[PDB]
């Protein structure tokens, strides 16, 4: 669905 | 040489010194004799614990024999015109101009050791020339004199008769003596 | 004819106190908004503008309030939106043209009474970047919705769904109005570092606070566009919201007044809870300023105080139903604190 | 048939405080259709694409131009939006759709609609911020609209048909306006050039001088800077053609409120006409404005806040009081030190 991308 | 420890944050381990440790929880130490260059100091450390926090007391450890009076009383000064309240403690000595300070301290807030001896003197000083010099200087010391004691009246609470009469000369105070004079509120006798 | 600013006043002062300087911009646009639906398009001044509100606040001040009952008295429709669920760039969840649709509801599918309405927003500075001009990972409710938003309160034309042919119709924005406010976190933080300017280390460096500086109330109103772009907000953003009201915390006199003069003030409720029991319930004036001093302290607003009251009368009511013969039931000040319990009346 | 000395005049009714923008823009409208009117039957071979790529900064008049423009041009005129593009028309819409508003105002006129105009809101919307990522808003549209931007024939169904077949309709006539706000352009451009910071007792520091930060520093742009921005260098390529605004200076900020039709104070008072007390503003009151609008920094569009604000005790009350024929305000009223006194 969303997109997550992070760190 | 000074030891070095270490600080456990939640970020890391931070190695700091000794003296610099107890700087940030509000903790100065006024150590030899009273000079320009270690009065400068002092006088830096207060400031920057009045931006940090202007809420929480500050603790002043005096351990002198005292110094120059010009160098003190730029102290007295920071001590009342900062808003917090700066508790001082006399370790091992204190003399003419480390009395001055201790007795500055905030009211309530004034702590002498069991062992701690404080003496009180007159100002010294000193000139060679002229004799038209000699009664500029003469006067000038004349007003130190008669304000120092209008000072430790107003801390201590005596008159300012009483304290000319003992100041004149070298005059030892007990721990015990310095709570019945005023100079100090209370003795630390043990930890509760 | 039309209501005025004084009689929709004196309707929201039933439901509301401490709040005058948000009443009377709330009136102006309701005022504005049916002088301009007065007129059909005939003016001396064509293009006649549209002028959007911007409420801010500290938290359970009363903003969520006002948007309730300001539809009571509003004959217009009148929706109640959220920003939390906003999709920019039609991505799973709810979308934007999602708010026209839910308009219709209200209106019951009729476009010349739906571009007539009122719309509220909530949660709005949840929607503005980290402090940051440039986002880097594309934020879907940050640099995203804020932008998708723009569109809507310029004017133009979005397609809805009719139903639940299958064809869209149209509906202009250009003459709807938008109430989008919320309550800012940590803008205080922000109004200080331009404002307070006496930061720093030093004799004639005025640095006092914890007394009298960081007052929440001064600093919002201090607060001016240029301050919202360090918080995040976008220009456009604001550009199209040029009113700004800035309610204040709540003042104890204020709290003593909520606590009896509103309809649905939380003594009555408990009373009428109380009623049906069979028990009367009676609130000493002493007591009641104490309930008031905890709720400052908290700093949870309005909503907060029902925490005081819940914990000071829990043991009374786990009581109260096994107990008989009981008419009535007076509590006082020293309740509040929990040292003493609440006398009965038999 | 086009005059560029007529469309600056013409501009200038509508559109104030923006000399410098009217003149590229005749420029370049007068050489792209220019260029149709004799197609590539001149000399010189490989000629440059006439394209338009206005930049300015937040109520600088972006909008209005692409409005005023369409009305005087007699060719139909679109205003799309950046942000409802998507990529491969997943939900959101398709670059192609473009296309079909455009015939809508044509009347599915093709020899009509390639010498059409195109107007793009928003263009920063599309930068490519792809750090984190699949990315429906970044580089996937950029890449469609440099497609369609280099001059291709796309698929349009015409009417939506009752087929199978679809009108190739040509893209390399057809104008576009690619424009909207940037936001951290300034920084990227005085990151790249400060030429300050100087110690020595000759050097010279500046810290609230700027060098016109506003207008001088958009005039110095250069496309490498906005290749940092996130926009895509062949884009940039295909548009030599650059507007640069300078914010609103005091003078024109008086201006918009006179000479418009929309004007502030015209509506206003026409609101209060129909009350029936007329509205009297002072020309002490009008400077003051001014100078309140810049320290905002929100142009045009924050201009009314600070009209509004100052009149908002004044309309509370207004329609409870009775016997008052004129409304007079003065400069202090902007202030809000004084309260307007009203006439009787
Ligand atoms: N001015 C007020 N007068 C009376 N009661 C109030 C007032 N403001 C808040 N309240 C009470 O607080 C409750 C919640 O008010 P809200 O409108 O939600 O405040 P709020 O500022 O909107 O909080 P947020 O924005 O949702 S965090 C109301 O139902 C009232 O009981
Ligand atoms: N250059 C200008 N001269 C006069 N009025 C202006 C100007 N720019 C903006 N305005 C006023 O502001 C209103 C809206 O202007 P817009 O062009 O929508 O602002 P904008 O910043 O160009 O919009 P964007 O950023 O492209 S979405 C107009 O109807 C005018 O009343």
């Amino acid at each position: 669905x969303x997109h997550x991308x992070x760190x | 040489l000074v030891p070095m420890v270490i600080e456990q944050t939640s970020r890391g381990e931070r190695s700091f010194d000794i003296y610099s440790r107890l700087l940030k929880e509000r903790v100065i130490f006024l150590t030899g004799q009273v000079e320009d260059h270690m009065a400068n100091l002092i006088v830096a450390q207060m400031l920057f614990l009045e931006a940090e926090n202007p809420e929480k007391d500050i603790y002043l450890y005096i351990n002198s024999p005292g110094g120059v009076i010009t160098a003190g009383m730029s102290i007295y000064d920071t001590m009342q015109f900062i808003k917090p309240d700066v508790s001082t403690i006399c370790m091992g000595q204190a003399a003419s101009m480390g009395a001055f300070l201790l007795t500055a301290g905030a009211k309530g807030k004034r702590f002498c050791l069991p062992n701690s001896r404080v003496m009180i003197h007159q100002p010294l000083g000193g000139y060679q020339g002229q004799a038209t010099d000699i009664e500029i200087h003469a006067r000038e010391i004349l007003k130190v004199k008669g304000r120092m004691n209008e000072l430790m009246a107003l801390h201590t609470g005596q008159s300012l008769e009483q304290i000319e009469r003992d100041t004149e000369r070298d005059r030892f105070l007990s721990a015990p003596e310095a709570v019945e004079y005023g100079l100090v509120d209370s003795i630390l006798t043990h930890r509760n | 004819a039309l209501p005025t600013p004084h009689e929709i006043r004196n309707h929201l002062d039933d439901y509301v106190i401490g709040q005058e300087q948000a009443k009377k911009v709330l009136a102006v646009a309701v005022y504005n908004h049916y002088k301009r639906l007065r007129n059909g398009d005939t003016s001396n001044g064509v293009e006649l503008g549209k002028s959007n509100i911007l409420l801010i606040g500290p938290t359970g001040s009363g903003k969520t309030l006002l948007a309730e009952t300001l539809a009571r008295l509003l004959d217009v429709p009148f929706t109640m939106a959220d920003a939390t669920t906003l999709t920019e760039a039609g991505y799973v969840g709810e979308d934007v043209e999602n708010i026209i649709q839910k308009l219709l509801q209200k209106s019951d599918y009729d476009v010349q009474k739906a571009q007539r309405g009122i719309v509220y927003i909530d949660q709005i500075d949840k929607i503005s970047r980290k402090s940051d001009n440039p986002s880097i990972t594309r934020d879907v409710s940050g640099e995203g919705v804020q932008q998708a938003l723009l569109k809507l309160i310029e004017g133009t034309v979005a397609a809805v769904p009719p139903q639940g042919q299958q064809e869209f119709l149209q509906v202009d924005t250009s003459k709807i109005l938008f109430i989008c406010g919320g309550a800012f976190a940590g803008l205080d933080k922000v109004i200080s570092h331009r404002v307070e300017t006496g930061s720093g280390i030093g004799f004639g460096a005025t640095v006092k606070a914890k007394s009298d500086k960081a007052s929440e109330g001064e600093l919002l109103a201090q607060v001016e566009p240029e301050d919202l772009i360090k918080f995040g907000l976008i220009p456009e953003f604001i550009g199209r919201l040029p009113v700004v009201a800035t309610l204040n915390e709540l003042s104890e006199e204020a709290l003593i007044q909520i606590l009896k003069e509103p309809k649905n003030a939380l003594t009555k409720q408990y009373q009428a809870l109380f009623n049906l029991e069979g028990v009367d319930l009676e609130f000493r004036d002493e007591a009641l300023d104490a309930i008031a001093k905890k709720a400052m302290a908290r700093k949870t607003g309005a909503r907060g105080l029902r925490s005081i009251v819940e914990a000071a009368l829990l043991d009374t009511m786990y009581d109260l139903p096994s107990m008989e013969d009981v008419e009535k039931v007076v509590i006082d000040e020293s309740v509040i604190d929990g040292q003493s319990e609440p006398l009965l009346i038999y």
